[PDB]
């Protein structure tokens, strides 16, 4: 294998699909989302501002 | 009258609409003549290959008059074709096995663009995020191959 | 990569990794226990070293086995390369965010005269004459001792004196129970006289030793005997320092009688001294209450005037006490029933107008952001010139700091007065403080109009003496403002610009901020080699509040130049306008489209210059865009006006279209392939990280499985034969 | 989403703003979760009497005070509103912040231990609190937080932390002590987790473990599991 005109060589085969095997479970760190929900629901607000400063 | 008292979804063949005694249990009661319904279905679909299964909905009227409306086949059914598999996992997130490519993903959402009429005001972004969702769902992913997949022909209820 | 050369093993002492940053509990403390600490070393499985032994002992077989067949078949630019300081990382008081250091200063000898008009508020030991013999003894003690403890109280705020100093030395011990044993029994008349002398002059705010408590009693029991203003000297005796020395019932009492008693108050000075004194009120209902007063009581002096608005700039309510929901900009309309109710007095008379007189109106207005009141600053122009030689050191800083920002930061004067006062601070140029140096190098960058011969006699050796150190954080940023105005690139002045920032143990304030943020993103584009990471751990507090999309409500009521071509965007061509967009939380682009990354900034009055060309600000800001590839069509706000009305509208569709295209192209020539590169190298290196590294290895050779995968280089080839020759 | 989607094409780049402000806070906290704030705290209070009784109290809706005090030290006891012993929970800092109490002119150092609530009726009985004073050792309660880490390989895909300690008690001799402990876990593995003489390694001179409290310094905290398809294939074959 070598890096041809027409080719994007690469390394490790199977990670790149074990990278793609990942799907990231809902439930498995819970706990840590109550610390971090809790403190986003004041950047949606942040949001509605930004996307219509425009309208402004 | 105009007023909407039921709606059906079904799936229906292309050109080979035809009064199945199957479909007469949802559209039997309402009145509805299958006969004088599939001729309009078949006149539509005649640019459309006659193998593939497409789905419709049906506001079904309080005077037993109805509005047929046509959508893309069902999103799993094509994915199926070209991973060449007919059925698919009963776990989803544990058991991950299949793999499509992105350049078909590109692809098959145009077809859900160029016809379906929710998707009028939508992206392609969007839409591409809309099935990868549907495919966590199923056992699927997204890796790049190269080759191309050998044609195969699941089934559908029809 | 790096994963490979990972150690099998870490120890005890490397578990850790090293950080940037130390904590403030690391600090050398008092107690210590590290003597008697004992070493733990974490042990090692007794099975893996059944394993540790044979990966040993295979890997010393194929050295020899190998070994033998030889035989047969033959950086840190800042701180150089070593040396590198490491910041200390606290969490951190809202105080340092907020705070004018009062280093670089001599303060108290400069700030006692602005004031000094206020008659009843100058402390007179004399006035006491009984105790007049023990206060000034105290006085002594103070100054003539070690160190510099008096004139580090208001200045080190790290440190206090009713703490480490007055209960320490048991001389003043013993002086302030002399007095103890006396305030109980003294007239109600001198008391407040007294405060005055303890706040101020001794910095005794505390009540350590009991002496308050019993200036209650002693003030409590006669309140209905005192005047007016008489109780207005305890409110500005004990509340204009930090500590509020008296109780709340005492002040609520004093609070309670004043509101009442507005309707006998005489002069108008008197309400100077009130307001002055009472500004840190937190009640928003009583300061209507004066100035509904102030506007029925008519001025008919010209030093009344100055008194109210040198007083009324400091003692401003400040928004964050007002409410969340409130009339629109009800700060504002509390302003100007003042304003207009002065702006006859000082324009009738500004010509009667002298030097102490004189420092307080540049500052009452610069501290009040108008732009109305030039009528007494071309009475000003006159005045200074004349008198120009006779001028003391300090009138001269507070012009060169007053004319540099007059009309909301935007200057007011004429070469005519900077060129006549580099004579009068060459005079005084050893009296001045380094504050004050700064400032005159602002003034002039911010004109460009520093003489070459000035910058190096006294600028050039100041600075490379106190660039480094010996400079407080407040005074880098008239400097930081200046540099890049003057558009200086020496490497080695700019070093210690950051060198401070590092090695000084005080953070950024947002009050100082926008300039430190600039000067990043200026050494960036020249300099792509540093590291500003200590940089920015400085800068960590103000950035996480900072925003530059605050700046837009202000913008949209006063810049017609920004509407009037807006109007022309929107309503009659087309495109994707999106009007203020903030570039990186630095600028706010004045008019942009989007994703070509389009510019259309503007000059102005306040952006263009008497000789046209733009001022140092708008050439600063367009050099950033232009480095981060932003393209850009610099409008001149007269030549649009002088196009025809009918050319006007495709003269800027015959522009926009064109420099759309040339980013256009740019965006398909090179980001758009550009990005996949990256995009496939990002894609390795989680690869790489998703290595189990003993399968991997399996042994001291590395066999990687290796994808194919269709690339299209036939749109860029240096990297095609940059990477061929390294991999092969 | 709030804007339709058409409008929200031409103002994509827009919202750098939302990701490059999330690198702010989430960074700060991770890095302040070790370090107490600079902050002093004051209770005004009133001295304990024989003729306080409880019930006496609790219609005034006071409350009772407890501090057990150390080495040498008196017991205090003390009297307070309940709106107080409350608001002292409501920071985020309660499981270590030093407290003071304003009976007059004196001021006494504390810390948080515990409150107790009478569980049929749910009113507060007393709230206890233990002694702090500088030059002697003083028991606080340093919990452990664990930052992530995308450096390591094993963390990264497949395996698990498993944190079975949550704080740490040991016994500190000085005036500004740490509020909790972190970590960075890269060097760590399946072969060594980390262990308590770990940590006690790494603390300012002003710190010691309790020992009284804790079993031994071979115990270990923190466990790293093995991958996770390693397992699978094999448990299906």
């Amino acid at each position: 294998x070598x890096x041809x005109x027409x080719x994007x060589x690469m390394k490790f085969k199977r990670e790149f699909k074990f990278l793609i095997k990942k799907k990231n479970f809902k439930f498995k760190k819970f706990k840590i989302l109550l610390k971090i929900y809790y403190s986003i629901k004041n950047l949606i607000n942040f949001y509605k501002i930004i996307k219509l400063n425009n309208f402004k | 009258m105009a007023e909407i008292k039921a709606i059906i979804n079904l799936r229906l063949l292309a050109g080979i609409a035809k009064p199945n005694p199957k479909m007469g249990q949802s559209l039997g009661p309402l009145g509805i003549n299958m006969m004088h319904f599939c001729k309009d279905f078949n006149a539509a679909t005649a640019h459309i290959r006659s193998d593939i299964p497409l789905r419709v909905q049906v506001a079904a009227k309080v005077d037993r008059s109805y509005s047929y409306i046509i959508k893309p086949p069902e999103t799993s059914w094509l994915i199926k074709k070209v991973i060449m598999k007919e059925k698919l996992t009963q776990y989803a997130g544990h058991v991950n096995l299949d793999y499509i490519d992105v350049r078909y993903v590109y692809e098959i959402a145009k077809i859900k663009k160029e016809i379906d009429i929710d998707f009028k005001r939508a992206t392609l972004e969007s839409i591409c995020n809309c099935i990868i969702g549907q495919c966590n769902s199923m056992g699927v992913n997204v890796s790049i191959i190269d080759e191309k997949p050998k044609p195969f022909n699941p089934k559908a209820k029809v | 990569f790096k994963g490979f050369d990972k150690n099998r093993w870490a120890t005890s002492a490397e578990v850790f990794p090293e950080k940037p940053f130390k904590y403030g509990y690391d600090k050398q403390q008092k107690i210590k226990t590290k003597q008697d600490r004992q070493w733990y070393e974490a042990p090692v499985g007794a099975m893996t070293k059944k394993r540790f032994q044979t990966a040993d002992f295979r890997a010393y077989q194929t050295e020899l086995e190998e070994a033998a067949q030889k035989t047969l078949e033959g950086k840190d630019e800042i701180f150089g390369e070593q040396g590198a300081p490491k910041r200390y990382y606290d969490r951190i008081l809202q105080k340092e965010l907020y705070f004018h250091h009062r280093n670089g200063k001599h303060f108290f000898e400069q700030a006692d005269r602005k004031i000094s008009f206020l008659n009843q508020f100058t402390p007179q030991i004399e006035k006491v004459p009984e105790l007049a013999e023990t206060l000034k003894t105290i006085l002594k003690i103070a100054t003539e001792s070690e160190g510099s403890p008096l004139k580090r109280a208001g200045i080190d705020q790290e440190f206090i004196i009713e703490d480490d100093f007055y209960s320490e030395n048991e001389e003043c011990k013993k002086l302030f129970e002399e007095i103890k044993q006396k305030v109980s029994n003294m007239n109600y008349r001198l008391l407040p006289d007294l405060c005055l002398v303890l706040s101020f002059k001794l910095r005794y705010n505390k009540d350590v030793f009991g002496i308050w408590e019993k200036i209650e009693q002693n003030f409590m029991q006669s309140i209905h005997h005192y005047p007016v203003m008489e109780l207005v000297k305890m409110r500005y005796a004990s509340c204009a320092l930090s500590p509020k020395s008296l109780s709340r019932d005492c002040l609520k009492a004093i609070h309670d009688i004043v509101f009442t008693e507005l309707h006998n108050v005489p002069s108008v000075l008197d309400l100077s001294h009130l307001l002055f004194a009472f500004r840190h009120i937190n009640s928003l209902k009583y300061y209507n209450l004066i100035l509904d007063e102030i506007c029925r009581r008519p001025i008919k002096t010209l030093q009344e005037a100055i008194a109210l608005l040198f007083v009324f700039s400091h003692s401003l309510f400040p928004n964050y006490k007002r409410k969340e929901i409130r009339e629109k900009d009800q700060d504002l309309k509390e302003k100007h029933k003042i304003v207009d109710h002065l702006a006859d007095a000082l324009a009738n008379n500004a010509k009667q107008i002298q030097g102490d007189d004189f420092v307080r109106v540049l500052i009452g207005l610069n501290n009040l952001q108008l732009t109305t009141f030039k009528d007494v600053l071309t009475h000003i122009e006159r005045y200074i010139i004349k008198n120009i030689d006779t001028l003391d050191a300090f009138q001269t800083s507070n012009a060169l700091y007053g004319f540099s920002k007059a009309n909301n930061n935007a200057g007011f004067g004429s070469e005519q007065l900077y060129k006549a006062l580099q004579k009068a601070a060459e005079k005084h140029w050893s009296q001045f403080s380094n504050a004050d140096k700064a400032r005159t190098f602002y003034a002039f960058a911010f004109q460009d109009l520093v003489d070459p011969v000035f910058r190096k006699k006294f600028i050039q050796p100041w600075l490379n003496e106190n660039l480094e150190s010996n400079l407080s954080h407040s005074e880098l940023h008239y400097v930081a403002f200046s540099l890049m105005f003057e558009q200086n690139k020496d490497a080695e002045i700019w070093k210690k610009f950051v060198k401070n920032i590092c090695k000084n143990q005080y953070v950024v304030p947002v009050l100082n901020y926008y300039p430190i943020k600039l000067a990043r993103y200026y050494m960036q584009s020249i300099f792509p080699k540093w590291n500003f990471d200590i940089y920015k751990l400085a800068c960590q507090d103000a950035e996480a509040t900072w925003d530059a999309s605050r700046q837009i409500d202000s913008i949209m009521e006063n810049n017609k130049e920004w509407k009037s071509i807006g109007v022309l965007l929107q309503n009659r061509l087309e495109f994707n306008s999106i009007g203020l967009d903030n570039f990186e939380n630095l600028l706010l682009i004045d008019w942009a489209i989007m994703p070509q990354r389009v510019a259309i900034m503007i000059q102005g009055a306040r952006q263009t210059l008497p000789n046209g060309k733009p001022t140092p600000l708008h050439r600063l800001k367009l050099q950033l865009l232009e480095n981060h590839k932003f393209a850009v069509f610099n409008l001149i706000y007269k030549d649009f006006e002088a196009i025809s009305p009918d050319q006007k509208i495709p003269y800027l569709k015959k522009t926009i279209e064109e420099l759309i295209a040339k980013q256009d192209t740019y965006i398909k020539d090179v980001e758009e392939p550009q990005q996949w590169l990256s995009f496939m190298d990002r894609m390795q290196e989680l690869t790489y990280r998703n290595i189990m590294i003993g399968e991997a290895t399996k042994g001291g050779v590395i066999d990687p499985e290796i994808q194919e995968v269709q690339f299209d280089w036939s749109k860029l080839q240096k990297e095609l034969k940059e990477r061929q020759k390294q991999e092969e | 989403t709030i804007v339709g989607s058409q409008f929200d094409a031409q103002t994509e780049h827009v919202n750098k703003l939302a990701l490059d402000l999330a690198n702010k806070k989430y960074r700060k906290m991770a890095l302040d979760q070790a370090v107490l704030r600079k902050e002093k705290v004051v209770v005004p209070a009133e001295f304990r009497t024989e003729k306080d009784s409880l019930i006496s109290l609790k219609k005034e809706l006071r409350s009772p005070v407890y501090i057990k005090g150390h080495t040498g030290i008196p017991d205090v006891d003390l009297i307070a509103d309940n709106r107080q012993v409350f608001s002292i929970r409501r920071r985020l800092q309660f499981q270590n912040q030093s407290f003071y109490f304003k009976v007059g002119n004196e001021e006494f150092r504390c810390t948080y231990d515990h409150i107790q609530i009478h569980p049929m009726e749910k009113w507060l009985v007393y709230s206890k609190y233990r002694r702090y004073v500088v030059g002697k050792p003083n028991s606080i309660f340093l919990p452990i937080n664990i930052l992530p880490t995308f450096q390591n390989n094993a963390i990264v895909r497949g395996s698990e932390i498993v944190q079975l300690l949550d704080g740490i008690w040991v016994n500190s001799y000085n005036d500004e002590y740490p509020h909790s402990i972190v970590i960075d876990p890269e060097n760590l593995s399946k072969i060594r987790p980390l262990r308590i003489g770990d940590i006690h390694n790494f603390l300012p001179d002003g710190v010691e473990i309790d020992k009284t409290k804790c079993l031994s310094l071979h115990q270990k905290v923190i466990k790293i599991t093995g991958d996770k398809e390693r397992k699978l294939d094999i448990a299906l074959q």
